[PDB]
Order: C-alpha cells, then structure tokens, then sequence
C-alpha cells in the first residue's frame, strides 16, 4: 500500500502534533508567512557545522513540498519529521 | 557527502544547541 508516512501525519497524537508546532515557529520566525524556507533551514544547518548554499535546501523543500509555495509549511514540516522518524512496528 | 538530518537530532539542536 502507499501513503503510510502521511497516514501517521493525519492521525498522530497531540503530544507529537503540538511538539511539531512548537518546533516549527522557531525554525521559521521571519520567513514569508510562517513557512520554513531555504534561509530558515540553513540557519539550523550552521548549528550542526555545515554552511551549504540555498540550492541544497531548495532540493529538500521540493522533495517534501510541491504546492507552488516551495516552502515547508506546518504539515510538510511534521510530514518530513515522520519520514526520518521510522514507524513503531 | 555529510548532509543528513534526523527528527530527534534536528529537534535536539533546535531547542538544545545554544537555544534553550
Ligand atoms: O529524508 C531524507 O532522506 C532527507 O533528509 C532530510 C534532510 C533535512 C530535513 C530537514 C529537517 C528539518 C528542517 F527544518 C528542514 C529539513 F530540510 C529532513 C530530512
Ligand atoms: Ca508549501
């Protein structure tokens, strides 16, 4: 079957859902209308120790977003989290 | 290439690495 990672995004739980909301505003504080863009993601990239170009993150936003905005919204941010969070089974 | 981020890893650096 398909849509396995998004199924958890739609359901999930308030404990993890509200957590993505609290971890989303800090990621995008001044990006367009509250959407994590290449510049916002690059800010956290420097904390790890790497400073890639805006194109590196532009590919990341295209893989999880394709609605025309080209920016990680609250849903796309939480959807990208479960992708690398794996499942419980 | 050293480009990879995890949910817990990014969260720990978001509200932990010089943040909280
Ligand atoms: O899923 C893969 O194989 C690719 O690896 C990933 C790289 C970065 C992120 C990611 C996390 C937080 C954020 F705010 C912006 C991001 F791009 C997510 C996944
Ligand atoms: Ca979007």
């Amino acid at each position: 079957m398909d849509d396995i990672y998004k199924a958890a995004v739609e359901q999930l739980t308030e404990e993890q859902k509200n957590e993505f909301k609290a971890a989303f505003d800090i990621f995008v504080l001044g990006a367009e209308d509250g959407c994590i863009s290449t510049k916002e993601l690059g800010k956290v990239m420097r904390m790890l120790g790497q400073n890639p170009t805006p194109e590196e993150l532009q590919e990341m936003i295209d893989e999880v977003d394709e609605d025309g905005s080209g920016t990680v919204d609250f849903d796309e941010f939480l959807v990208m989290m479960v992708r690398c969070m794996k499942d419980d089974s | 290439r050293r480009v990879r981020i995890s949910a817990d890893a990014m969260m720990q650096a978001l509200l932990g690495a010089r943040a909280k």
